[PDB]
C-alpha cells in the first residue's frame, strides 16, 4: 500500500502521501498519549477521525 | 433452587425455556415462537443537527466530542480540539463548539452473511434484567444476555429436538469480581506541543473549505446565540424533572400517534410523565374534536379513550413496557395512577390497558386543571415561526 | 363516534371489522355509563 | 513428480493418470475436504447419522464419475438442488409435497442416460441408489448433505463449452410483452417516488405528469400524497409516462474507496490474442505475415494511480457522451471461473479500464442514491437486522395457543441466469428515468448498447481458437471461443437496475394477486413470504394448504410477470415451500436456520493462501472455521478440542514440512 | 349492535353495580 | 525473493483441460486420447514447439 | 347546433377507436432478434453509434 | 350548447387517450438498441 500510495501521481491522492507520514502520525499520538492517564481507544479514536488518520 | 439467589448475591440475567417445545411439529403445541435476542448495533442528541454533512464535517465532530469527553472541557482542552478539527475542517470556534455532539457518555465506537446460532431452542426464550442494574455496562449485558441465549442452546443441542421440561438459567453477574466501577472524563492536558500536523487542504478527500453553507451558518448561530440567551438546561433542578417528564411523555405520545422509557420514568416524576402525556395527547388531537364540533369535558374524554381503544396492542407497546417494570409499576400504583384490577397475578395483568387507563387519568388531569385555571407550559423543539402559532 | 360508522359504509356501499370494533367499544362505554349511573336510573 | 506435471500410476488397477499442479492442489483440497467431513462425522454425535451416507454418496458417485468422466459435475449440481427437493418432501401440503422431488428425479435420469451409458433400469436403480442416501433423516441432517458439492472435486474447463452456454442464451430471440414491462415500470415509479417520500421530509421528487394523467393523478402530486399500489396497479399508465426529474445531487467521485480495489481489465481489442500462450500462437502469425500480438498484464489499480489527470466527470464522459459505443480500443472477454461446478456462472468477464472505471462509477452512483430509495426487500447492508428481518419473515405462520389468524407460504427463486436474459428493450425505460434522476443524459443503459456491437470471447492462454485463421475478433464467427454480439447483460455488471426491476415486478405480482408479501430479493436468490389470513380454530394441515391456495394465484401472476420481462421461470429456479425459503445459501426451515456444519468443517485445510504464509495466520484461519463450527450446531467442547489439536496439527506440519530451508 | 359479555364479564359487572350502590 | 512469492497452496485458478493436454503432448507422453479430445492441440506443429 | 351535432356523434366514433388502438398498443409485444445467425459483428454492426437526445412521453 | 359541454367533458377523455396512446409509442421508439437515446437534461 505504501509503495502503491508513493508511486500514485493521481489528481485525487495528491496530498495524501507524506513521506514523513510516520513521523507526524507518532508525533500525533504521542500528543495523544503523553498525558496524565493513558487512554488508547481515545487515541485511536481520535487517530483515526484526524487528518493523519484519513 | 439457585444457589446464588439462596445465598446473598442477588443481581442476574433471568432465562425461562418452556415446557413442551417440539420442533418440526405442530406450531400449536409448543409455546409461542419470537425473534430472539440477535444483538444490538450503534443506535445522537447534538446540539444542532446538520443535514448533508460531509464525511469530514462528521469525522471532525467526532474527534471533537471525543476529544472534549476524554480530556476535558477546559478553554485550551477546546483549543486543542478545534486545532485538531481545523485538520480536516475549516468552521470556527464557535460553530465548531455548537455543532459538536454531547460530550457525555462517549461511546468510543470504532471499526459474508454468518449467522450466531441456528436460534432453534433460543426463539422460545424469555430473558429479563428486571434484576440488573441496566457505555461499556450496555455491551456487557448485552454479551451476557447472548452467553446466557448460547448456553441454553448448547443445554439442548441439535440432536434433541423436544422440551418435556421447564428450565431456568439465572447467570448471576453480581458477587463479581470482574464488574468495576467507571470513572473517566477528569481534565488530562497535553504534556507536549501539539505537533506541527501537515494537512491536504486542497484533497476534498481529507479537508472541505466549506462545510457549512450560508444558510447552515445562520441556523447555527441563532440556534448557539438562543442557548446562550434562552437558555436549555441553565433551570434549577427543580425545573428539570417537570421537563424530562414533559419531554418525555412528548415522545410517548409521538410514538404512539424491546424501544421503552425506563430509564428516563425511573428518575422523573410518573404522574406528571402521564399528565404531560395528556396534555400533548390533547393537543395533537385537539382540531380533530374541534371539527366533530365536540362539546364539555367528557366529551374530550370520551374521544381520547375511544382513540386509545382503537390503536393496535403493538403501537401502544413502548408505554407498556415502561409500566410493566416493577419499578414504574410500583410507582403507578402508589401514586393512584394505576389500580391492579381484574387479574389473579400481576404478570397476568392488561398491561396494554392499563397504560390506556394511565394516559386517560393523565388527561382527565389535565382537563380539570385547564378547567380550574392552572395554566400548562407548550414546549416547542426543533424551533428557536408558525409552527408555534399552529400549537 | 358513530360518525365514523356512518361515513366507511357509504364510502364501502376490511371496513367492516373497523365497523365492529367501533360498535362494540360505543356500546361498551354506554354500558359502563349505565353502571356508574346505575344507582340514579 | 516435475515442476509441471504429475505422473502418477498404480500397479493394482492398472491406471496411469497425468495431473497438472492446479489439478494437485485441487486432489489435496479435496480430499483434506473429504478428511475432515468423514472424520466429523465420525466424531459428534450430532452427525453422526451422516457418516454412512456420505461414505455411500462418495463411493457411488465416483464410480459414476468413472463411468461419464466430465458430466458426473451435473449430478453431483442435481444433488445440490436434491437436498432441498427432499427437505420439501416432509411438507403437510399434499399439492406441494414430493413435486421437486419428483422433478429432480426426472432430471437426473435425463443426465445419466442422456449419454446411454446406463439403461432406464440401471438408471432408476442408481437414482434410488443416490436418493436412499437421503431419506429418514432430520431437516438439519439434510441440509447439512450441502457439504458434499466439493468432495467430487471441480471439472476439466474449456474455452468452447463454456462460451457454448453464455452464447446461446444471449444472442437468442426473446420476446416480451409491452405492457408488462410499463407496468412494472409504473411500479416502478411509484415505489421510487414513495421512497423519495419516506426521505426528504415527505415531499415527492420534482415529476412532469404526463398528458393522460387524471384528476387524482394531479391532485395526489399537487398534495405530495402516498401513491398506494392498488391506485397504481389501477392508473398504471399514467404512473408511467412520468418523467422525474433530478433529485440527487450524486457525483462520481462522491465515494473513493471505489476506484481504488483492483479489478481484471481486458486488452485493447487490437491486441486480444495476447492472452493466449506464445506458443499456439507463434505459428498462425507467422503464416498471416503479421506481428506477434503483444501481452498485456496491466492492472485497474495502477493505471489509475498512474494518471497525471483522472477526473471521475471526465471518466464518466466516457459512457455520457457516446465515445464507448465508438471507441475501436474497447475489447471484453470471459475467463474461466474456478472452484465452479454448475454450467452456468463457469466464466466471469473483464473489459477495458475505461468502461470498468465508468462501470463502477454507475454503480457506485446507483448503490447510493437511488439503491437507497426502494426498500420492498429486506435486504440490507447491516448483517444484524439482516438477519433479525429473516427471521421475523420466516416465523409468520409459527403460531401458538399461547377469530382469525395468519399463514405463510414461502417462494424461493433462483435468478443465476437473469444476468443472461436482460434485454435492453426491457430495460430502457428505467434506464432513462434512472438517468433523468441523476441529471446524466446517457449512462445506465450503457451495458447492452456496448455488448450488441462487439464480439466476446473466452481468454484462457491454452485455449486458442480453433481456426488459425480467424486473427481479428470482430469477423470472428459465432463457434467456438466467440459470442457474437451478446444481446443479454453480464453477472454483477449493471446488478442495481436488475435487482431494482425485479422488487418492482414482485411488488406488481403482489398487487395484482392482492396479497401480502415480503420479498428479500439479492441478486441470486429471492425468497418471498407469501401471506394470506385463515381460521385460527383450523388445523395446521388445513391452514398451510389455505395459504399455498392463496399463494397459488400470486405465484402465477409473478411466473406471468417474468415471462414478460423476459426471464422464463423453470421447475428448476422456483421452489415453492410451506415451510422453508432459502437465503444466500441457508436455508431457514420452522424458524430455524440449518447448521451446514459440514460444509464449514470441509473448508478447514492446513495453510492460509495468503502470501506470508505464517504459522499465525493459519491457526487464527483455523479458528475461525471453529468459530463457525460453534456457531452452526456441532458440540462446542468438540468445537473446543477441535480447534485445539488442528492448531497444534498445524503447528507440527509447519515444523517438519518446512516452506524454506 | 348488542354485545355479548363472558361470565367473568358477567361477574364484573355485578360487582361494579355493587360498588355503585354500595357508595351511592 | 522467490521465497516470498511461492506458488499457490490451495486452489485458486481454473482447472483447464488444455493445459495437461498441452503437457502431455509436448513430451509424447502415453495416452489414449482419441483425436477430438484434443481440440485445437491435433493440429499444432508440436515439432517446433518441442524444439 | 345541427353541424356540432353532426359531429357530436362522429366524435363518439372516434373516441371508441382511439379506445381500441390503445388497447391493441397495450398488448403489444417487444422482441428482442438476438444473435441466431451469428454472423459477425462486423456485419451486424447496423446501429448507431450516438446518442441521440430524445424525449419520450414528457419534457 | 349543451351538445357543447358533453363535447368538451368527452374530449378530455380524448386528451388523455390520446396521450397514453403518443407515451406508448415514444417508449417503444425509444426501445429500439439499434439508435441509442438520451434523455433530456
Ligand atoms: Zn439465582
Ligand atoms: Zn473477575
Amino acid at each position: 500500500q505504501y509503495t502503491l500510495m508513493e508511486r500514485s501521481v493521481n489528481p485525487m491522492l495528491r496530498g495524501v502521501f507524506s513521506e514523513n507520514a510516520a513521523e507526524e502520525e507518532e508525533e500525533l499520538a504521542q500528543y495523544l498519549l503523553d498525558r496524565e492517564v493513558v487512554m488508547p481507544r481515545v487515541a485511536h479514536v481520535i487517530l483515526a477521525q484526524s487528518s493523519c488518520g484519513r | 433452587e439457585c444457589e446464588h439467589c439462596s445465598s446473598g448475591d442477588d443481581k442476574f440475567t433471568w432465562f425461562f425455556l418452556p415446557k413442551g417445545i417440539r420442533l418440526d411439529d405442530d406450531p400449536a403445541s409448543n409455546p409461542p415462537i419470537r425473534v430472539p435476542y440477535i444483538g444490538s448495533k450503534t443506535d445522537v442528541a447534538s446540539m444542532a443537527y446538520i443535514k448533508g454533512a460531509s464525511v469530514s464535517l462528521k469525522s471532525a465532530l467526532r474527534l471533537a466530542g471525543v476529544y472534549i469527553w476524554a480530556f476535558g472541557d477546559t478553554e485550551e482542552s477546546w483549543q486543542d480540539a478545534y486545532e485538531l478539527a481545523s485538520t480536516r475542517v475549516n468552521l470556527t470556534l464557535e460553530q465548531l463548539q455548537s455543532l459538536t455532539p454531547l460530550p457525555t457518555s462517549a461511546n468510543l465506537v470504532h471499526r459474508k452473511f454468518t449467522p450466531a446460532s441456528s436460534y432453534a431452542f433460543s426463539s422460545f426464550v424469555h430473558i429479563s434484567n428486571d434484576c440488573q442494574i441496566l457505555t461499556d455496562s450496555n455491551l456487557i449485558y448485552q454479551q451476557v444476555m447472548i452467553t446466557g441465549l448460547a448456553l441454553i442452546e448448547t443445554w439442548n443441542n441439535p440432536p434433541i429436538n423436544f422440551s418435556v421440561y421447564e428450565t431456568t438459567l439465572h447467570l448471576h453477574t453480581g458477587s463479581s469480581c470482574c464488574i468495576r466501577p467507571v470513572e473517566s472524563c477528569v481534565v488530562n492536558p497535553p504534556l507536549l506541543p501539539v505537533p506541527l500536523i501537515n494537512v491536504p487542504q486542497m484533497n476534498k478527500f481529507v479537508y472541505d473549505p466549506e462545510p457549512l453553507s450560508l444558510l447552515e451558518m445562520e441556523k447555527i448561530e441563532d440556534i448557539a446565540y438562543q442557548t446562550r440567551i434562552g437558555g436549555l438546561d441553565q433551570i434549577p433542578l427543580l425545573e428539570k424533572i417537570p421537563l424530562l417528564a414533559h419531554l418525555t411523555a412528548k415522545q410517548m405520545v409521538n410514538s404512539i400517534t424491546t424501544s421503552n422509557w425506563i430509564s428516563e420514568c425511573c428518575y422523573t416524576y410518573i404522574d406528571s410523565v402521564f399528565v404531560y402525556s395528556g396534555w400533548a395527547l390533547l393537543l395533537e388531537l385537539s382540531y380533530q374534536m374541534y371539527y366533530l364540533r365536540i362539546q364539555g369535558i367528557q366529551g374530550i374524554l370520551d374521544y381520547v379513550y375511544m382513540t386509545l381503544r382503537r390503536i393496535p396492542g403493538m403501537a401502544i407497546t413502548g408505554i407498556s413496557s415502561t409500566i410493566s417494570h416493577p419499578r414504574i409499576l410500583r410507582r403507578c400504583i402508589n401514586l393512584d395512577v394505576i389500580a391492579p384490577i381484574n387479574s389473579p397475578h400481576i404478570a397476568s395483568l392488561d398491561y396494554t390497558k392499563l397504560s390506556i387507563d394511565a394516559v386517560m387519568w393523565g388527561t382527565k388531569q389535565v382537563l380539570t386543571n385547564i378547567s380550574q385555571g392552572i395554566d400548562y407550559e407548550i414546549v416547542v423543539p426543533s424551533e428557536s415561526s408558525d409552527r408555534v402559532l399552529n400549537l | 363516534h358513530l360518525k365514523e360508522v356512518i361515513e366507511i359504509l357509504k364510502g364501502q356501499a376490511g371496513p367492516l371489522g373497523k365497523i365492529n370494533t367501533i360498535l362494540r367499544l360505543i356500546v361498551e362505554r354506554i354500558l359502563m355509563y349505565t353502571v356508574r349511573n346505575w344507582c340514579i336510573l | 513428480i516435475t515442476p509441471e506435471l504429475v505422473a502418477l500410476y498404480s500397479s493394482e488397477h492398472k491406471a496411469l493418470t497425468y495431473l497438472t499442479f492446479e489439478m494437485v492442489l485441487m486432489v489435496t483440497d479435496m480430499l483434506e475436504g473429504r478428511l475432515n467431513v468423514s472424520s466429523l462425522c465420525t466424531a459428534s454425535h450430532y452427525l453422526s447419522p451422516l457418516k454412512k451416507r456420505i461414505e455411500v454418496l462418495l463411493t457411488l458417485v465416483d464410480d459414476l464419475a468413472l463411468l461419464m468422466g466430465d458430466k458426473v459435475y451435473g449430478i453431483v449440481s442435481s444433488l445440490e438442488s436434491f437436498v432441498y427437493a427432499q427437505l420439501q418432501y416432509g411438507d403437510p401440503v399434499i399439492d406441494i409435497k414430493g413435486t421437486f422431488y419428483g422433478f429432480i428425479c426426472n432430471e437426473i435420469l435425463d443426465l445419466l442416460t442422456e449419454d446411454n451409458i446406463f439403461t432406464e433400469e440401471e438408471a432408476n436403480k442408481v437414482l434410488l441408489d443416490l436418493t436412499s442416501q437421503f431419506d429418514n433423516l432430520s431437516p438439519d441432517l439434510t441440509a447439512e448433505l450441502l457439504c458434499i458439492m466439493r468432495l467430487w472435486g471441480h471439472p476439466t474447463l474449456t474455452a468452447s463449452q463454456a462460451a457454448s452456454k453464455v452464447r446461446e442464451s444471449m444472442c437468442a430471440p426473446k420476446v416480451l410483452d409491452f405492457q408488462t414491462i410499463m407496468k412494472t415500470l409504473a411500479f416502478f415509479h411509484a415505489i421510487l417516488i414513495n421512497g423519495y417520500r419516506r426521505s426528504h421530509n415527505g415531499i415527492w421528487p420534482p415529476t412532469t405528469l404526463h398528458g393522460n394523467a387524471p384528476k387524482s393523478l394531479i391532485e395526489m402530486r399537487h398534495d405530495n400524497s402516498e401513491l398506494k399500489y392498488e391506485y397504481v396497479l389501477k392508473n398504471w399508465k399514467s404512473i408511467s409516462m412520468l418523467r422525474i426529474h433530478k433529485c440527487f445531487d450524486a457525483s462520481p467521485d462522491e465515494d473513493l474507496s471505489i476506484f481504488m480495489k483492483d479489478k481484471a481489465i481486458s486488452c485493447p481489442r487490437q491486441d486480444w490474442m495476447g492472452v493466449f500462450r506464445r506458443s499456439l500462437i507463434k505459428q498462425r502469425y507467422r503464416d498471416a505475415n503479421r506481428p506477434l500480438p503483444q501481452p498485456f498484464n496491466r492492472r485497474l489499480l495502477l493505471n489509475f494511480l498512474e494518471d497525471d489527470r483522472f477526473d471521475p466527470i471526465k471518466e464518466l464522459e466516457y459512457v455520457t457522451s457516446g465515445e464507448y459505443l465508438r471507441d475501436p480500443e474497447f475489447c471484453a472477454s470471459y475467463s474461466l471461473k474456478e472452484k465452479e461446478i454448475k454450467a452456468t456462472g463457469r466464466i466471469f468477464a473483464k473489459m477495458t479500464k475505461r468502461m470498468r472505471s465508468c462501470q463502477v462509477i454507475a454503480e457506485s452512483l446507483l448503490a447510493n442514491h437511488a439503491g437507497k430509495l426502494m426498500r420492498e426487500n429486506g435486504v440490507v447492508l447491516d448483517q444484524l437486522k439482516l438477519t433479525k428481518s429473516l427471521l421475523t419473515m420466516n416465523q409468520i405462520g409459527i403460531i401458538s395457543e399461547h377469530g382469525f389468524e395468519i399463514a405463510a407460504c414461502f417462494l424461493t427463486t433462483d435468478l443465476t441466469k437473469y444476468c443472461l436474459n436482460w434485454r435492453y428493450q426491457v430495460i430502457i425505460p428505467f434506464a432513462r428515468t434512472l438517468n433523468s434522476m441523476y441529471g446524466i443524459p446517457h449512462l445506465f443503459e450503457w451495458i447492452h448498447l456496448r455488448l450488441m456491437r462487439s464480439t466476446l470471447y473466452v481468454g484462457d492462454p491454452f485455449n486458442p481458437p480453433s481456426d488459425p485463421t480467424q486473427l481479428d475478433l470482430d469477423t470472428a464467427l459465432n463457434d467456438d471461443i466467440f459470442i457474437v454480439s451478446p444481446r443479454g447483460g453480464i453477472e454483477g455488471l449493471c446488478q442495481k437496475l436488475w435487482t431494482m426491476i425485479s422488487i418492482s415486478t414482485i411488488i406488481l405480482s403482489a398487487t395484482e394477486a392482492n396479497t401480502r408479501v415480503m420479498s428479500m430479493v439479492q441478486g441470486d436468490n429471492q425468497a418471498i413470504a407469501i401471506t394470506t389470513r385463515v381460521v385460527r380454530s383450523l388445523s395446521h394441515s388445513e391452514k398451510k394448504e389455505q395459504a399455498y391456495k392463496a399463494s397459488k394465484l400470486f405465484f402465477e401472476r409473478l411466473r406471468a410477470n417474468n415471462h414478460g420481462i423476459g426471464h422464463h421461470l423453470k421447475e428448476q429456479e422456483t421452489i415453492l415451500s410451506s415451510d422453508f425459503f432459502i437465503y444466500s445459501k441457508r436455508v431457514f426451515y420452522k424458524g430455524r436456520i440449518l447448521t451446514q456444519a459440514l460444509k464449514n468443517v470441509s473448508k478447514m485445510c492446513l495453510t492460509a493462501d495468503i502470501l506470508g504464509d505464517c504459522s499465525q495466520a493459519s491457526c487464527s484461519n483455523l479458528a475461525t472455521t471453529v468459530m463457525r463450527l460453534t456457531e452452526n450446531g456441532v458440540e462446542k467442547d468438540l468445537c473446543y478440542f477441535l480447534n485445539a489439536f488442528m492448531t497444534i496439527r498445524q503447528l507440527c506440519y509447519d515444523l517438519v514440512f518446512p516452506q524454506t530451508k | 349492535s348488542d354485545i355479548l359479555l363472558n361470565r367473568a364479564y358477567q361477574k364484573r359487572i355485578w360487582k361494579a353495580i355493587g360498588c355503585v350502590i354500595y357508595c351511592f | 525473493l522467490n521465497e516470498i512469492l511461492l506458488p499457490e497452496v490451495h486452489l485458486n485458478s481454473p482447472i483447464v483441460r488444455y493445459k495437461l493436454f498441452y503437457y502431455i503432448l509436448h513430451g509424447q507422453l502415453p495416452n489414449d486420447l482419441e483425436p477430438d479430445d484434443l481440440g485445437p492441440l491435433a493440429n499444432q506443429n508440436w515439432k517446433a514447439i518441442r524444439a | 347546433g345541427s353541424m356540432v351535432t353532426q359531429i357530436k356523434n362522429e366524435l363518439s366514433t372516434v373516441k371508441t377507436t382511439l379506445a381500441t388502438i390503445e388497447g391493441m398498443m397495450a398488448t403489444v409485444k417487444i422482441m428482442d432478434p438476438g444473435n441466431p445467425t451469428g454472423v459477425p459483428v462486423d456485419e451486424l454492426r447496423r446501429s448507431f453509434s450516438d446518442h441521440v437526445t430524445i424525449v419520450s412521453g414528457p419534457g
